[PDB]
């Protein structure tokens, strides 16, 4: 079994964009 | 009976640049015609309702983050990523993107 199915993006820093 | 190729889930950034759940449903791409372009579209699995039309730009960054993440900038403060169930699904989809923006589907980054 998969833990979960849908991954998520990394929270995006401030800094740098 | 339920498609699992194309299903995804839709986020977008909210007011503390973490990810807002817009729900699961399927991508597919199409032409749209106000748009002018082949674009992005997602029906929702809730209740069927269009949950995303987003044009394929020429010159936007698409990101595949991860083997399973798509993650672009929609506007101007409007980030999208769609998270696939399936890595053979977001290789399908990348592939349209790329193809749109005259790109090889090997990048991981559309645009430098």
């Amino acid at each position: 079994s998969l833990p979960f199915t849908f991954k998520v993006p990394a929270p995006p820093p401030s800094l740098p964009p | 009976m339920t498609d699992t190729r194309r299903r995804v889930k839709v986020y977008t950034l909210n007011e503390d640049r973490q990810w807002d759940d817009r729900g699961t449903g399927h991508v597919s791409s199409g032409y749209v015609e106000r748009l002018k372009g082949m674009s992005l579209l997602v029906r929702a699995e809730s209740d069927g309702s269009l949950l995303l039309e987003s044009k394929i730009n020429p010159n936007t960054a698409y990101q595949k983050q991860q083997d399973t993440l798509i993650v672009w900038s929609e506007a101007e403060n409007y980030d999208l990523a769609l998270s696939f169930q399936e890595k053979a699904g977001c290789d399908e989809i990348w592939e349209k993107i790329c193809q749109v923006q005259g790109k090889d589907p090997s990048v991981d980054i559309t645009q430098d």
